[PDB]
């Protein structure tokens, strides 16, 4: 069976608090990096929470965190401060392919525990663009960020995203093609920062997408 | 398509 631990070892949860309200979602770690849902921003004016296996560590002021946004996907790079404690950097990622047959893995982090799991295998397809991708992996609110891998060769293909009102179909966001590349040439790096969405619901990968169930 | 919801938390 595959271990599938070197990934949930790199989960981390974020929790975003701003403007009264909070956005709490999962990333993955990678060297300086968190690799996270782009909705993560619905707001960015207040603090982020990040908690993973090496402890938790807290921004006092987002709109200064650097940002790479992934154009038209519900993903964001995010380049931790200087002096946030660096994530390996053995993760592989690649685009999702026709037939992958893929798992969830998640961790869960309480006050006196923790834990790590890994799902059923199952199938999933391109919706429209391929910007979102279809699957049936249970997942509950809150798990949006949650890595998608490739039963095949260990490859995070995704991160989840969305599901419908009724929760009988979820949609997990692709990695886009040289995605490895970004992580590893600053060149193709494109930092920004006080990024934020205006709106309680956006229009992505052919689907309209409210920040939280209507 | 259908409309969808973020699973972000609270």
């Amino acid at each position: 069976p595959r271990d599938y631990n070197p990934i949930s070892s790199t989960i981390c949860h974020l929790t975003n608090e701003s403007d009264g309200h909070t956005t709490s979602l999962y990333g993955i770690g990678f060297g300086p990096f968190i690799i996270t849902n782009k909705h993560l921003f619905r707001r960015n004016n207040g603090t982020l929470l990040v908690q993973s296996l090496h402890g938790v560590f807290k921004v006092k002021n987002t709109t200064t965190l650097q940002q790479h946004l992934i154009d038209g996907r519900d993903m964001i790079i995010i380049r931790m401060p200087k002096d946030f404690p660096p994530f390996p950097q053995k993760l592989k990622f690649r685009e999702p392919q026709r037939e992958e047959r893929i798992c969830l893995v998640t961790t869960n982090f309480q006050t006196k525990s923790m834990s790590s799991m890994v799902s059923d295998t199952s199938c999933t397809f391109p919706s429209s663009d391929g910007i979102f991708w279809k699957h049936w992996i249970q997942t509950k609110d809150g798990q949006a960020g949650s890595p998608l891998v490739s039963t095949r060769d260990g490859f995070i293909v995704g991160i989840h995203s969305a599901s419908n009102f009724t929760n009988t179909n979820n949609y997990f966001t692709s990695v886009p093609k040289n995605f490895m590349e970004l992580l590893t040439n600053q060149e193709a790096q494109q930092w920004v920062s006080g990024w934020r969405l205006n709106a309680d619901s956006v229009l992505w990968g052919g689907h309209k997408v409210f920040m939280s169930k209507p | 398509t259908e409309n969808l919801y973020f699973q972000s938390g609270t």
